[PDB]
């Protein structure tokens, strides 16, 4: 089985699946995306072709997949402002769009394994290694309608309360 | 606002 090793560290490795990869890889890929949607408690996921995605994993000392990182190209999206308090969690975001490369569609670490910078050295990876012969910045990453832990993630992750933002309608 | 995931 040839593996993609993009970076390699005391408690584990980061691999890439592409989309032309073995069958083998692919459903590795996939087992794991059935476990992280499943986990963000979705019944029926019905998207675009998975072809357009990159795959991201890290892999623990044990072999196991305790991180997770979906990539998918973008053009465009929208920095995130916090939704104003009412007089008696949710986002909202700006409405001029602003130019992106990299949609993080999903991002996932197994929960005992939290705090312990995996999800932050998965978008590393991914900001050296989705674009060939470039490192994205955090300002060319952007993130699909984050959940609460995905907020708190990526505003320290990216430096700012309004990191960028897509996958949302009106 | 409808969002790929909310
Ligand atoms: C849609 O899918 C969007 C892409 S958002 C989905 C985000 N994923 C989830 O919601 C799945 C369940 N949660 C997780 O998988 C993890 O919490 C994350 C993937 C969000 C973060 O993973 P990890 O725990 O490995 O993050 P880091 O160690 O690299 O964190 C770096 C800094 O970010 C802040 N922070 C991160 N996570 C935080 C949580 N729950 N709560 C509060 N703050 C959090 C910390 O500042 C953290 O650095 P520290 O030095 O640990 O404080
Ligand atoms: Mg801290």
């Amino acid at each position: 089985k040839k593996e993609r090793v993009i970076t390699e560290f005391w408690d584990g490795k980061i691999i890439m699946v592409s989309p032309d990869d073995p069958k083998y890889a692919l459903k590795k890929a996939e087992e794991v995306r059935e476990l992280v949607d499943s986990e963000l408690g979705f019944q029926q996921v019905s998207l675009r072709c998975p072809s357009q995605t990159r795959t991201y994993m890290f892999v623990s000392n044990e072999k196991k997949i305790v991180g997770c990182l979906i990539a998918e190209p973008i053009r465009e999206a929208y920095r995130v402002l916090a939704e104003p308090p009412s007089l008696h969690r949710a986002w909202r975001c700006s409405t001029e769009p602003e130019p992106a490369i990299c949609g993080i569609s999903r991002i996932w670490v197994f929960a005992l394994m939290r705090r312990k910078a995996i999800a932050s050295r998965m978008v590393d990876a991914v900001r050296s290694s989705f674009m060939y012969g470039s490192v994205l910045t955090t300002e060319e990453i952007a993130f699909s309608d984050p959940t609460p832990d995905g907020k708190l993630f990526a505003s320290t992750y990216c430096k700012v309360p309004d990191f960028l933002v897509y996958n949302f309608v009106s | 606002v409808i969002g790929a995931k909310k």
